[PDB]
């Protein structure tokens, strides 16, 4: 409960409370691991051996009064290290009054970028694993990126105020725009429906000709993919409006009867 | 729950339970195929071994576990919300990941997420599920027990819970007499609220601080302030 308090940048090296022996039961130290702006925190651990759930480490990351959260440790193991965002890396331990264990070890060395890869530039989308693929899997129908960034979401609505509504915005690779609805057809309409995560397309109709962004040709074959061309040569083109209902939400599917009772 | 009857078989498809090594610790609310949300208040301290865990999808009765309307997976990513307060008691929720994923039966369900601007007023009755336990100082049931619970404001929760500093995430549910209110060994039981025809998730069970003792309500986790946080994992 009267543990360390607050480093700087020599004193790295630290216990909790007692390293040789046993640390004492309901106590709650906190460790207000600082550094300068701009620097951010490494919290690799030497040695960590403490309790069941019972005794977890609730690293946090707060700098202010609401205090995120990067990682809750406990158990023996050699725990991940952590790697914060701010310069104040605050490090509060919680201990049950029951089987008490040894301690653990912290050497934090502040710096830039500590942790989360260097992103390579010239034209090299990074994913949000680290990964780098400049132009292979710019939302081309691949998962090549294991956390699906590179899949990711590169359609979206506009003007679509609510959920399941709005525009066809789309993005091929880089710039988004519109599209075209020449050879819209109901197939095509639950495709995109199904890609946005929706349900099934209730009425597709335009509206006008907004913007002369470079809009796609949406069109359907049986390889169930669909084929898309950013071609700008549309004549009063028509700007989907797509009204989407929602997918299969929380209703009652089973067969219940009526007995209130 | 302690005042719960028994549920229908297949009433609540999105409400499963969450077995810790081979014991039931708190329920879960299925919203996608692959993500699950619970609270907060059970994994804290144990998502460093994903693989322990264990969902039960479209359980009914624990007992009658040898029906094939019972899907078992195993979880293998735990996310605990970034603004957890164990201390506070504030964003008690987290999200799960399954392995493989899981077809749409007849007895399994996803649950709708409450979209941004839509406030759910109070003294609205719509009742909650999950293993509720019948008696505080004793066991839970095997079958669903369920029953209607009105919201209540913030204000008068903070007025009758002057113990537990209600901040705006967070929304009450209980009866003015008490009698009827999740008890332990039901966290993360959702506050499924029927809206045209359509049920939401209205809240997470985080905690209560004496179950079916009157104006004690229990505190849930508004969800309505983490739909974009949530959907951004369902994907
Ligand atoms: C580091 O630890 C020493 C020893 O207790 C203390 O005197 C000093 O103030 C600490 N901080 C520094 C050197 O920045
Ligand atoms: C801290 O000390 C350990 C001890 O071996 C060393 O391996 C590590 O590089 C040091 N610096 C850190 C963890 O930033
Ligand atoms: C969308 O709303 C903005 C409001 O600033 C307006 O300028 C734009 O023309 C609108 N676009 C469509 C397609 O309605
Ligand atoms: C698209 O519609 C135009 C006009 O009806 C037609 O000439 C063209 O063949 C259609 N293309 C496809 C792929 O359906
Ligand atoms: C389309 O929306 C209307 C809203 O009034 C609804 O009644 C109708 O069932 C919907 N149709 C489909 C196919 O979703
Ligand atoms: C469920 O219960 C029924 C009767 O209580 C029993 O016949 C059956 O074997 C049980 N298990 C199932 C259906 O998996
Ligand atoms: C789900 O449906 C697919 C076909 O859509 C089928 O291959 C699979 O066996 C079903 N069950 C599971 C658990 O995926
Ligand atoms: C809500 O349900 C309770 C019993 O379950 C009943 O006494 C009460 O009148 C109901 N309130 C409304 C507004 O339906
Ligand atoms: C709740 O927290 C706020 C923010 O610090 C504070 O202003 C308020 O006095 C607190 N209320 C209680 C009852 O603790």
């Amino acid at each position: 409960c009267g543990g360390p308090f607050e480093l700087w940048e020599p004193n790295t090296t630290f216990s909790s409370t007692n390293f040789p022996n046993s640390y004492p039961n309901l106590a709650f130290c906190v460790w207000i691991l600082n550094a300068q702006k701009g620097k951010n925190i490494q919290l690799h651990f030497q040695e960590f051996d403490l309790e069941n759930i019972n005794d977890v480490v609730e690293i946090r990351d707060g700098e202010e009064a609401d205090s995120l959260l990067l990682a809750v440790y406990t158990g023996p193991g050699p725990v991940k290290d952590v790697f914060s965002t701010t310069n104040r890396m605050t490090v509060l331990l919680i201990t049950n009054d029951v089987l008490a264990r040894g301690g653990f070890k912290a050497n934090f060395t502040t710096g830039y970028h500590l942790g989360i890869p260097e992103p390579c530039k010239a034209d090299h989308f990074q994913c949000k694993n680290g990964e780098c693929v400049p132009l292979v899997n710019l939302c081309d129908g691949h998962l090549h990126c294991e956390d699906g960034s590179d899949e990711a979401d590169c359609v979206r609505f506009f003007n679509g105020t609510t959920n399941n509504n709005g525009l066809v915005r789309f993005r091929i690779q880089s710039i988004w725009h519109t599209a075209c609805a020449e050879n819209w057809t109901t197939q095509i309409s639950n495709d995109v429906c199904q890609l946005l995560g929706l349900g099934s397309g209730n009425s597709s109709k335009p509206i006008f000709p907004t913007d002369g962004g470079p809009f796609v040709k949406l069109n359907t074959a049986p390889d169930g993919h669909l084929i898309l061309t950013p071609s700008q040569q549309c004549l009063q083109d028509s700007l989907i409006r797509l009204q989407c209902n929602h997918k299969s939400c929380g209703k009652k599917l089973a067969a219940q009867d009526i007995t209130p009772k | 729950i302690v005042g719960g009857s028994n549920a229908k078989e297949g009433a609540w498809p999105w409400v499963v339970g969450l077995y810790y090594g081979g014991r039931l610790l708190c329920g879960a609310s299925l919203v996608s195929s692959d993500w699950l949300v619970s609270a907060a208040a059970c994994v804290y301290g144990r998502n460093l071994e994903p693989s322990k865990w264990t969902a039960i999808l479209g359980l009914h009765m624990k007992s009658n576990l040898t029906s094939p309307q019972t899907v078992p997976r195993l979880i293998d990513e735990i996310v605990i919300n970034p603004h957890y307060n164990r201390r506070r008691k504030d964003n008690a929720i987290a999200m799960m990941h399954l392995e493989f994923k899981v077809n749409y039966t007849d007895y399994i369900q996803p649950i709708c997420l409450p979209e941004e601007n839509q406030v759910f007023p109070p003294g609205r009755n719509c009742s909650i599920a999950g293993w509720g336990t019948v008696v505080y100082q004793g066991t839970t049931a095997n079958i669903l027990q369920e029953a209607d619970v009105p919201l209540l404001s913030n204000e008068r929760c903070q007025q009758q819970m002057p113990e537990y500093n209600i901040t705006e995430n967070m929304i009450c549910a209980g009866y003015e007499e008490g009698g009827i209110d999740s008890c332990q060994g039901d966290a993360g039981g959702p506050l499924m609220c029927q809206e045209n025809n359509r049920w939401f998730l209205a809240g997470v069970t985080s905690f209560g601080y004496k179950c079916a003792l009157p104006n004690r309500p229990g505190v849930y986790a508004r969800v309505s302030r983490f739909t974009e946080w949530i959907q951004s994992f369902l994907h």
